[PDB]
């Protein structure tokens, strides 16, 4: 009751984007990358019980599910959207897991490719014993 | 709908 803690750990999220040489039989014109990661010599697996990122509806199998690292997905389309990442947590209590509308946009051909990083900071108030643990092994 | 793009814009 004297003690009190925050905990807060960083996740960055990112994507790469290239025009392919040649388009597929499909017309995808572009190779891309989506991730989730921690920091260098960081370890966020002990915290983060899977990531899900939701593509555009009409990619196959949309709600692509990464339990283990590296979390990314690679893959071609023709155009760029918003992508919904949901980071779940190794978490008894609340919160059970974070989302992130993901902006993966695309430059036209002519144009230098895509090498995007966006920063995100967690921060759990006075979590479990054993979820506190876990973050900070990452 | 529509909501795929190409370009960053915005």
């Amino acid at each position: 009751m004297a003690s009190s803690c925050a905990v807060q750990v960083k996740l960055e999220l990112g994507h790469r984007a290239q025009v392919r040489k040649k388009p597929t039989v499909e017309g995808f014109t572009h190779d891309w990358m989506v991730f989730v990661r921690g920091p260098e010599h960081s370890n966020i697996q002990h915290f983060v019980e899977k990531v899900v990122f939701h593509l555009h509806e009409s990619f196959p199998r949309p709600k692509r599910v990464c339990k283990d690292p590296p979390y990314k997905v690679e893959e071609s389309g023709y155009a760029g959207f918003i992508l919904p990442i949901e980071v779940y947590f190794k978490n008894k209590e609340e919160p059970r897991k974070v989302r992130f509308d993901y902006d993966l946009f695309l430059h036209l051909e002519g144009h230098p490719p895509v090498n995007h990083l966006r920063c995100e900071k967690l921060t759990f108030n006075n979590p479990t014993e054993d979820f506190r643990r876990k973050l900070l092994k990452a | 709908k529509g909501g795929k793009g190409l370009g960053k814009g915005g």
